[PDB]
């Protein structure tokens, strides 16, 4: 019934060496926890990576290695390849059970930093006939891959009514996604300011529709 | 040539029973240090382990959902099966098994997760199928100037998953970003967007086709300017 705890995304480049961490909420991460290691590539592909706390699984390159590191559970990779950006998880072991971390995406330059491309879209009429109108704001050309989506009315927070969904891969390998605004025909034809506030590396980038608009 | 393959059913009724199967190959169940788990990977969310089963049968479940799982192993047929009754809606995820090893070295012991399957997936809809809904998405003012256009279609209250659209432009229908459903409350929800320079359109024709081949129902939609 721990807590595993692990960052949530850090970035680095070909040549690097990076160091995520593990750690339980209830204490030191010693031995006894068995920490596990495994990577997880886009379209569910997961890889086992260390065993013990310390051990590798043969197969897998060198330059993963696992260790103890204060009250908490190291993944070491040293000289980080592009094919290496992936999202990394790790569990620990509690006498009958088996608890697994939150992730790390973690992100390996293969590529310089690009700013999102917002685009924000208004409820449709044949939509607004039904009594819902739904707000689809698009995000793509990102990278790195982590974003954070904030939207608003008139000025004011929303704390209800979006779903985002998880950034994917292009093409270009660079990632997009997508955040879903839902309201009621109703609450559309009370307020006159509508924005898509889009988050990447500290800046802010948002969009925004007015009621007002086209004449 | 260590292989291993998940089957289940798909979809469900929320209170039904689960019985997923994990057949495998490379290895047995008869040979010490052999063993296999179950993890599943909740939409939008971590990873979740939900039980063990080693050769001398031994078994170890998550504590919570101890009272609803149980796992069992058949060496001589190669395979390892898990139950989960009373399933509702937390249990739509997509599930896999893993080959564990267990390694007794110099006192010291070692668990691994190595061998893991691509994975089936579960969406436990009470929900019959639906068609979908598809809306035009024109591009609102403020910014209609530009070099190009972005323009889209929302796809709508749909069930179960699998639905593909394709743009049609009478020019360079080109930059075209499909985005993941995101089930909602039963039914999903998509976007698709196409980009195409502003000399495009309105003047050539757009249009977006949808298709969901479990109702086989298609819907052809052509993008309109928004105006006053
Ligand atoms: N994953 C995992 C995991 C599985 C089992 C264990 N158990 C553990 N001891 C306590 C327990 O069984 O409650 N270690 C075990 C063990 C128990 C069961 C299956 C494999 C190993 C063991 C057995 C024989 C000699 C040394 C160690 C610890 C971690």
């Amino acid at each position: 019934f721990a807590v595993v705890t692990q960052e949530s995304a850090l970035t680095t480049s070909p040549g690097e060496t990076v160091t995520l961490t593990c750690r339980s909420s209830t204490g030191a991460v010693t031995t006894s926890n068995y920490a596990i290691w495994v990577q997880e590539k886009p379209d569910h592909l997961f890889s086992g990576l260390i065993g013990g706390t310390n051990n590798r699984v043969p197969g897998v390159p060198a330059r993963f290695s696992g260790s103890l590191i204060g009250d908490k559970a190291a993944l070491t990779v040293t000289g980080a390849q592009t094919e290496d950006e992936a999202i990394y998880f790790c569990a620990l072991w509690y006498s009958n059970h088996w608890v697994f971390g939150g992730g790390t995406k973690l992100t390996v330059l293969g590529q310089p930093k690009s700013s999102p491309s917002v685009t924000l879209f208004t409820p449709s009429s044949e939509e607004l006939e039904t009594n819902k109108a739904t707000l689809v704001c698009t995000i793509t050309d990102f990278y790195p891959g982590v974003v954070t989506v904030d939207w608003k009315v008139d000025g004011t927070p929303v704390t209800q009514g979006m779903e985002t969904t998880q950034p994917s891969k292009q093409s270009n390998n660079k990632y997009m996604a997508s955040s879903y605004l839902t309201l009621t025909a109703r609450a559309w034809e009370r307020h006159s300011s509508y924005s898509c506030q889009v988050t990447h590396e500290g800046h802010t980038v948002e969009k925004s529709l007015s009621r007002a608009e086209c004449s | 040539q260590v292989t291993l393959k998940e089957s289940g059913p798909g979809i469900l009724q929320p209170s039904q029973t689960l019985s997923l199967t994990c057949s495998f190959s490379g290895f047995s169940l008869s040979t010490s240090g052999m063993g296999v788990g179950w993890i599943r990977q909740p939409s939008g969310e971590g990873l979740e382990w939900l039980a063990d089963i080693w050769w001398n049968d031994k078994k170890y479940y998550n504590p919570s959902l101890k009272s609803r799982l149980t796992v069992s192993k058949d060496t001589s047929s190669n395979q390892v099966f898990l139950k989960i009754t009373s399933v509702d809606t937390s249990d739509t995820a997509t599930y896999h098994c893993a080959r564990r090893t267990f390694s007794y070295y110099y006192g010291s012991s070692f668990y691994y997760f190595d061998n893991w399957g691509q994975g089936t997936t579960l969406t436990v809809s009470s929900a019959k199928t639906t068609p979908p809904s598809v809306y035009p998405l024109a591009p609102g003012c403020g910014d209609t100037t530009g070099s190009s256009v972005t323009l889209g279609c929302l796809v709508k209250g749909y069930f179960p998953e699998s639905v593909t659209v394709t743009w049609n432009s009478g020019s360079l229908s080109s930059s075209v970003h499909t985005f993941p459903a995101l089930l909602q409350s039963g039914l999903y929800t998509m976007s698709s967007s196409v980009t195409v320079p502003s000399s495009t359109w309105p003047s050539q024709t757009v249009t977006c086709s949808v298709a969901h081949p479990a109702s086989s129902t298609t819907v052809d939609k052509k993008l309109e300017p928004s105006g006053p």
